[PDB]
């Protein structure tokens, strides 16, 4: 076997790189420092970091929403330590919970939630310019910050554009870790039934995809790590026997193949699906679509199966019975 | 045809079983012993299931729904109509499997590169028995396994979950699913990042791996480099069914609750209760 | 942290659609051994003689009784209801026809409300019925009651920690937690669902397009109404010991025919049962019970799924004494 | 009235099914699985039928070229037209155009099937400012194997036969990613030194395992055209003749596993 697909069995150290960019050389700190058990799986080197306006910007809006989540939490178990300690999971920070439409809810009723909510896409803006800045500076495209900016945009439907277009913020996901997960229940629910709407199913075989394709890819690349595969920038401009082998690899077993810079193409676009699909299928949900299991009874998709116990009337419509 | 710098690497050898007997390609792709197992288990399958579906109620591609047995016919033989034919799809579906992975094998023997892609392979393999093979032997019935079906599997997967109350809750899943959301994340980030030091726009000049480098070094502080990253990558993806096994193995044999109830090993501590 | 195999499991919808019980053979064991205690009925006896609203002074339900069938009656409620106490706990000793202690007048109700469970809510109880036991399980407090706002242990019968108790504030979010099989989710199902008839359960659409006139702003039911109808149902299975596919195909949880089990239906009429029973029968009675009986904002303890089911989806595994004790119901008209 | 309800018994949704498929289908199959062909076409065909008569499905399924602008001077284009001159030491094992071929000598010199190198330029690799990338430390001698690793110099390497081929003289660092990718060997018997990349040696503390040849395979490994730098092209014929190993060390290995 390759060991060093496993892990690095001679380190090297030398000399810290630093690479210039347009702007903001000043603005790197710390000191570099080495992990030797790091060392093994990936490289050694710890920091410096990139300060900048963007990303001090980006900290200092998201700490805003963190406390004011971390606060409201805190006022569900009366401000007591060793309860909130124990209880973490089980707080949150809740939108509405009365229906006031479009109207800014009370503080003790949603009002808090929509400033967390607020502050944290601030953070998310800020921590944008820094994804999209950096990139420039360094002579990059700007692939990342558009990847970003679609898994930003997908927040943003589930946080406060679909609430916004069926007109009520009582929609929007709450601040917490079980709270945040109840949500989804509850809103595949109203809806009726996620695993019917398509834009579920198209998001999840993309997701589903990354996880093919990074095993994939990753295998792909330490099979060929003995000829070099894992410089793939220079493969890219000057193909070598690596990236010949791992493509004839992909034709003889699936008949047809990438390069070695499209295959980051498909790996892009199949991440970029995951938000874009998820997004458009939240964007539809409320808006046009009242219950997705029913949708695909009228268009005729959905399964059916025999009673196994006897089929059950609804009871609210038999004669004489009660409200 | 072949590939402009094919016909050096198209050499005999590499195979584990057959020796030169299916040792050729027909057109693109490689046969060998697997790649004829392959195509046999896949034509009985699929054979099997166009036969089943022509005896159910539709032909619609999403409606169509192929079970396996009532819980009752335990781990034996079901009627053809009555899960047999589940049975045999099955049995087809882990021979196609297996054949892909060990032909995977034989096309990295003969290209002199590492069998790293069937052994990945062997996981999304090992999460098909887990939930078809193993799961259903622990609980005494092969009718516990999920049906084949373009919706009807998510009707299966949704009923499974809600068995246990909130399935969101199960420990197991919470692990996989955070594996699927960071590998979709960082798939996401690899990409865009050698797209980007490829293509840096308006013919500006390519840029370099210290170019890489620099860059998430000054985004989050840290660079894995050009080789870990592609590591990193195989690691979070297994993990999502590595875990996640876990979670679905526990479910039924091993805790027969809902799940968020689990957490009451936390929760219920007398300290603080 | 774990429970050791096997399983039990059951079946309950179309073969490959993963629905039914998932059980634990000791749970199910100590829960019927706990179940067992149920006393047997007592020894028949011969009616003679006259009816007792002729022999004695304060007879007002179970009149037409004799005399020795009406002192069969007590025994049974003293065993079910008060038996570590005895005939005393409802009665003067030196008369038995007064109504100077409080539980005599409650147990007049009880009564009442017995004989209309098993009279006029048949759709739920079917022949199987219910007993003083089957709430009171032999003490005057039943153990699984419900105030207007969250209690534990669920069990009163145990002994709360200081966080527990309703005067902690610090715990109600566990109180409201353990009420709904340990969700997070922020709602009382009891006070929302089951107290009374104001709410409606239903939250899914029944039509695959949004109707115009119901489905923007202030026209539309907050997503709240749904995180709170999950609380519900995580609150009845939990109180039944089963899960959602015992009632529901989960393919489509707002639909019937052969969607739903023969169950969901029982359920359905349990939740009207349920609120028949608070509203008036139970609610009622914070007038003739001691303070030292009221929850905060002065209600009387009332009924949820779990005060009969106890965590099994028949009330003591479908444990019966409807023909050993006649006199409890149904009555026949009028 | 229903919100998303069209005419002709439509709705918004349905519309919008149709149309991410479209543009799934359309973004899969007009943009990637292009970008998937610039490299190794147009296909070769056998015999010829060559060009002549380039089929309008050649053109079709091209991309328009892109040009690199390289880091150090000149350009890259592709796809373009990339002959692949060097006779090929193989030979037919049978008629049918799927037929594998078979090595006509010794296939880890004549660089056939695994022992195959690619066409790379016959340029030193640079660092993001212009020095060679990959050199041994006697020359990055602000380089050190980190503190707990095995130093190889003065190792035996120990060869498939377990016969000892030869002793470590340097490694070689990667200085842009600060990584060790060959070890450089005096070859026994032969008046020469070797590089052997990394992922071929099994490093222990008192010898470097070699499996993929047999000693006496050392002597014909390729050559550098100078002491202290290494080409493209010349990293790919090292790896490549070692790759080769595998599959051709001994007669049995190219034969049936099991
Ligand atoms: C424990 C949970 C599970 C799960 C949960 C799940 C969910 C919740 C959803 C899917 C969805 C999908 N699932 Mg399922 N599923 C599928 C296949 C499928 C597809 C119909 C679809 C998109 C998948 C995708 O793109 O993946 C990544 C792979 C890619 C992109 C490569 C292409 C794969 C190709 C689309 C597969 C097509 C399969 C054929 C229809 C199957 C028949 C093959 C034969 C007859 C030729 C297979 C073949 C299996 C097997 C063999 O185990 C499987 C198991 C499971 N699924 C588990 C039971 N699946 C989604 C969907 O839209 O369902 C309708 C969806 O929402
Ligand atoms: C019972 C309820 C269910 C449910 C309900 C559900 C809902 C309601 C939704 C999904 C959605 C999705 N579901 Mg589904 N689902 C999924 C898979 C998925 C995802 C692929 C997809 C997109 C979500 C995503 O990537 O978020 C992970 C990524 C996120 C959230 C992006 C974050 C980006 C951000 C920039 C990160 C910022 C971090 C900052 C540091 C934070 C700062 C903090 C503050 C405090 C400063 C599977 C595979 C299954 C299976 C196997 O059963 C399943 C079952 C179910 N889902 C049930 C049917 N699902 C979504 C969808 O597609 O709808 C159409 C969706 O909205
Ligand atoms: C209401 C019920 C729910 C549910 C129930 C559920 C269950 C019951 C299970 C999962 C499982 C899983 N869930 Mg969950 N889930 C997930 C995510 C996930 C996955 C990460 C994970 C593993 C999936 C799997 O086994 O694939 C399996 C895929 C396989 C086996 C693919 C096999 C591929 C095969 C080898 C090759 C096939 C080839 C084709 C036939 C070829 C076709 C030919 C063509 C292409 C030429 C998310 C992100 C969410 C969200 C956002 O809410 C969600 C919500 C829910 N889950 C609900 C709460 N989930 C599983 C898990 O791990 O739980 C811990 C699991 O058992
Ligand atoms: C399908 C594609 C997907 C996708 C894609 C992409 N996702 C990206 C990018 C792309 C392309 C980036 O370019 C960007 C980034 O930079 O990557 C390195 C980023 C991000 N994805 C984050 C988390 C996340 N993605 C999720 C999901 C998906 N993503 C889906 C799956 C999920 C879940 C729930 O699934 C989670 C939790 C953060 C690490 C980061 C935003 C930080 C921020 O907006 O902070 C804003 C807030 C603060 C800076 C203050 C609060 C500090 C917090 C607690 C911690 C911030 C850590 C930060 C890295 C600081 C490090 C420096 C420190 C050591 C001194
Ligand atoms: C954790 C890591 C993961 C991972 C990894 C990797 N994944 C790989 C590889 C690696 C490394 C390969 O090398 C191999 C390959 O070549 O890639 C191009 C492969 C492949 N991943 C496939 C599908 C896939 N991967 C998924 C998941 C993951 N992948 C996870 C995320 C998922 C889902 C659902 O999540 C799907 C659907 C095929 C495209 C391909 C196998 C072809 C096959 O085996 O051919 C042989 C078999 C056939 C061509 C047809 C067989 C038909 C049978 C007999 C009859 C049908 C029976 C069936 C049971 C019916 C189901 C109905 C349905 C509605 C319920
Ligand atoms: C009843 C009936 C008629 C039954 C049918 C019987 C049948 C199948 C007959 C066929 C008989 C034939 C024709 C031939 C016999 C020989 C034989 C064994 C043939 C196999 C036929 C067969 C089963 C084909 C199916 C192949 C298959 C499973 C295809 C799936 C393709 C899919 C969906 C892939 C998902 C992943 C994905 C999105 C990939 C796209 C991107 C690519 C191509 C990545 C691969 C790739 C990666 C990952 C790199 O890292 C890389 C790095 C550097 C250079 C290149 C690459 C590269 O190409
Ligand atoms: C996958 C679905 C394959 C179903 C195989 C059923 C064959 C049972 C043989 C006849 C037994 C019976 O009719 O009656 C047997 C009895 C019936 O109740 O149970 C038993 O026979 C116990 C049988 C134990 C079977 C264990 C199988 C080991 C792993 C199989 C891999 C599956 C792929
Ligand atoms: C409360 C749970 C009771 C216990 C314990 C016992 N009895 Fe009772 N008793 C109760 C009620 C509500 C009534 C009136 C019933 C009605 O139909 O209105 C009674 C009545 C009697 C009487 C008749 C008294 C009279 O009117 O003269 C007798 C003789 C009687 N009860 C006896 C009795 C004995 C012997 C008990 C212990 C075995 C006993 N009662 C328990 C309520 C309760
Ligand atoms: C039988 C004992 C049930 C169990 C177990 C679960 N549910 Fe249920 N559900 C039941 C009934 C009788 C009703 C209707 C009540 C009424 O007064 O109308 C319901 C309703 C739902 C709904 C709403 C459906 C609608 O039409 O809008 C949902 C979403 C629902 N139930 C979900 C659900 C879940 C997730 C369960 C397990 C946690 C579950 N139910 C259990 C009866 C029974
Ligand atoms: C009128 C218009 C157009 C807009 C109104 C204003 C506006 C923009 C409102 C926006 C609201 C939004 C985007 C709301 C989004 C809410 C969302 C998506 C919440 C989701 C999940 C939250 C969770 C899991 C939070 C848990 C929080 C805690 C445990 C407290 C501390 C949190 C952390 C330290 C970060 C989590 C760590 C993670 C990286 C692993
Ligand atoms: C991320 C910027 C640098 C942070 C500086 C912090 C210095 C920590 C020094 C401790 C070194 C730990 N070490 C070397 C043993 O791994
Ligand atoms: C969501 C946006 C929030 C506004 C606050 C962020 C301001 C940071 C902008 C810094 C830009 C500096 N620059 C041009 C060098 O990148
Ligand atoms: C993830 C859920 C996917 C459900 C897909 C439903 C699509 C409905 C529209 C097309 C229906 C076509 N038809 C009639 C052939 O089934
Ligand atoms: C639901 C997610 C959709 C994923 C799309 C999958 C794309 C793989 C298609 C490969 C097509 C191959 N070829 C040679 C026919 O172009
Ligand atoms: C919906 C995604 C499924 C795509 C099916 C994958 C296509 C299989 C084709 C294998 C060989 C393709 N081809 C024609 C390029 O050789
Ligand atoms: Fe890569």
């Amino acid at each position: 076997a390759d060991y060093q697909t496993i892990y690095t069995q001679i380190q090297a150290r030398g000399p810290h790189i630093t690479v210039s960019g347009e702007w903001g050389d000043n603005d790197r700190v710390g000191k570099p420092f080495y992990s030797y058990w790091l060392g093994k799986i990936g490289d050694a080197q710890i920091g410096p970091i990139y300060l900048g306006a963007s990303g001090i910007a980006a900290f200092a809006f998201g700490s805003t929403a963190i406390l004011i989540i971390l606060f409201n939490m805190a006022a569900e178990v009366h401000f007591d330590p060793l309860q909130f300690f124990r209880q973490f999971f089980w707080l949150g920070l809740y939108p509405p919970k009365a229906q006031y439409g479009m109207g800014i809810p009370p503080l003790h009723d949603g009002g808090w939630w929509l400033m967390a909510g607020l502050f944290m896409t601030l953070s998310l803006g800020s921590w944008w310019i820094r994804v999209y800045s950096r990139a420039r500076a360094l002579g990059l495209g700007t692939h990342i910050a558009w990847n970003f900016a679609a898994a930003i945009f997908f927040v943003l439907c589930i946080g406060c554009i679909h609430p916004t277009l069926v007109g009520s913020w009582s929609e929007g996901v709450p601040f917490g870790i079980w709270p945040h997960i109840d949500w989804l229940t509850a809103f595949s629910i109203r809806y009726g039934n996620f695993y019917y709407c398509p834009w579920h199913g198209f998001s999840i075989g993309f997701a589903y995809g990354c996880g093919l394709l990074f095993a994939a890819h990753g295998a792909t690349i330490l099979a060929v790590a003995r000829f070099g595969g894992d410089r793939e920038i220079e493969q890219i401009t000057d193909r070598g026997t690596a990236v010949e082998r791992a493509a004839l690899f992909w034709r003889w077993t699936i008949g047809f193949n990438a390069t070695i810079e499209s295959v980051h193409r498909w790996g892009w676009f199949f991440s970029l699906m995951v938000m874009v699909s998820a997004s458009v299928g939240i964007l539809l949900t409320g808006t046009f679509v009242d219950n997705w299991y029913l949708w695909c009874v009228k268009h005729g998709a959905a399964p059916d199966y025999p009673a196994y116990l006897p089929a059950t009337p609804d009871p609210a419509s038999l004669p004489g019975a009660p409200k | 045809a072949l590939l402009s710098f094919e016909r050096k690497y198209r050499v005999r050898g590499g195979t584990l079983i057959g020796g030169d007997l299916f040792d050729f390609w027909v057109g693109p792709y490689f046969v060998g012993f697997f790649g004829v197992s392959a195509i046999f288990f896949i034509f009985l399958g699929v054979s099997l299931i166009g036969y089943a579906a022509s005896q159910g109620p539709t032909w619609d591609p999403f409606a169509i729904s192929i079970n396996p047995p009532d819980l009752k016919y335990g781990l034996g033989a079901a009627p053809l109509l009555e899960g047999g034919f589940w049975q045999a799809i099955t049995v087809c579906a882990l021979g196609a499997f297996i054949s892909w992975m060990l032909r995977e094998v034989e096309i990295s023997r003969k290209l002199g590169i590492g069998w790293h892609v069937p052994l990945a392979f062997c996981v999304p393999i090992f999460m098909f028995c887990v939930l078809q093979v193993f799961r259903p032997l622990l609980l005494g019935s092969w009718g516990h396994a999920f049906p084949y079906g373009i919706l009807s599997h998510l009707d299966w997967v949704n009923n499974f979950g809600y068995q246990y109350l909130n399935w969101h809750y199960n420990p197991g899943h919470m692990s996989s699913v955070s594996f699927l959301f960071v590998n979709a994340m960082a798939l996401g980030l690899h990409g865009g990042l050698i797209l980007s030091v490829a293509n840096p726009g308006d013919g500006d000049k390519v840029k370099t791996a210290e170019h890489e480098n620099q860059y998430f070094r000054d985004v989050v502080g840290y660079s894995i480099g050009a080789l870990s990253i592609h590591r990193l990558g195989l690691f979070l993806a297994s993990n999502i069914f590595l875990t996640g096994a876990f979670g679905t193995i526990a479910s039924g044999p091993f805790w027969t609750r809902g799940w968020p109830e689990w957490w009451g090993w936390w929760l219920d501590i007398p300290f603080w209760s | 942290c774990f429970e050791p195999p096997p399983a039990t499991t059951t079946q309950t919808g179309f073969r490959g659609l993963s629905m039914g019980e998932v059980l634990h053979p000791a749970t199910v064991k100590a829960k019927k051994e706990r179940d067992a205690q149920y006393p047997p009925a007592l020894a028949a006896v011969k009616a003679e003689g006259p009816p007792v609203s002729q022999v004695y002074k304060n007879v007002k339900v179970l009149g037409n009784l004799t005399e020795a069938e009406f002192l069969r009656t007590m025994t049974a409620i003293t065993e079910w209801v008060s038996p570590q106490e005895g005939c005393t706990y409802c009665h003067d000793e030196n008369n038995l026809a007064s109504e100077a202690k409080y539980p005599y007048v409650v147990a007049r109700r009880m009564l009442e409300m017995t004989r209309a469970i098993n009279t006029n809510w048949t759709q739920h109880v079917a022949q199987t019925g219910v007993t003083c036991y089957t709430c009171h399980r032999g003490t005057p407090l039943p153990p699984y009651v419900r105030y207007l706002e969250p209690t534990l242990p669920l069990n009163n019968r145990e002994t709360p920690t200081h966080v527990e108790r309703v005067e902690t504030r610090s715990g109600y979010v566990v109180r409201l937690a353990k009420y709904t099989a340990y969700s997070a989710l922020n709602y009382d199902p009891f006070t929302m669902f089951l107290a009374n008839d104001k709410r409606q359960v239903r939250v899914v659409p029944q039509t695959a397009l949004p109707l115009v006139g119901v489905s923007r702003g202030k026209e539309r039911r907050p997503l709240s109404d749904a995180y709170a109808t999950f609380a519900l149902m995580m609150s009845i299975s939990d109180s039944l010991g089963t899960n959602c596919t015992f009632c529901h195909n989960a393919q489509t949880f707002e639909s019937w025919g052969k969607k739903s089990t023969p169950q969901r239906a029982i359920a359905w009429w349990g939740i009207r049962m349920v609120r028949d029973l608070n509203m008036n029968y139970l609610a009622p009675l914070n007038a003739s019970l001691p303070a030292s009986r009221l929850g905060r904002q002065g209600e009387a303890p009332q009924a949820d799924c779990r005060t009969c089911h106890q965590g099994v989806t028949k009330p003591l595994f479908g444990a019966s004494r409807l023909k050993d004790y006649p006199e409890l119901g149904p009555i026949k008209a009028a | 009235m229903y919100h998303g309800a069209l005419a002709q018994h439509l709705d918004i949704a349905q519309l919008v099914w149709y149309a991410q498929w479209l543009v799934i289908w359309t973004v899969v199959l007009l943009y990637l699985r292009r970008e998937d062909r610039r490299e190794g076409y147009p296909l070769v065909e056998p015999l010829g039928l060559v060009k002549l008569a380039p089929e309008d499905g050649q053109v079709y399924e091209l991309p328009y070229p892109k040009t690199f602008v390289l880091p150090h001077g000149g350009t890259v284009t592709v796809p373009r037209r990339r002959p692949e001159t060097r006779e090929l030491k193989l030979a037919q094992t049978d008629g049918f155009e799927g037929a594998p071929l078979q090595p006509t000598g010794n296939p880890l010199v004549d660089a056939v099937g695994p022992a195959s190198y690619a066409e790379r330029a016959e340029v030193v690799d640079a660092t993001v400012d212009g020095k060679a990338k990959i050199v041994p430390l006697r020359v990055a001698t602000d380089f050190s194997i980190a503190e707990g690793d095995v130093d190889p110099r003065g190792l035996p390497v120990v060869a498939a036969d377990g016969v000892e081929a030869g002793t470590v003289t340097d490694l070689w660092v990667d200085r842009s990613e600060h990584y060790f990718r060959y070890l450089e060997l005096s070859v026994a018997g032969s008046a020469r030194t070797a590089l052997i990349p990394l992922g071929f040696c099994d490093v222990k503390k008192d010898k470097i395992v070699v499996t993929s040849i047999l000693s006496e395979q050392f002597a014909n490994v390729p050559r550098l055209q100078s002491r202290d730098q290494i080409t493209l092209r010349e990293e790919d014929k090292v790896s490549a003749y070692y790759a080769g190993g595998l599959l051709y060390a001994t007669p049995e290995r190219a034969e049936s596993l099991l």
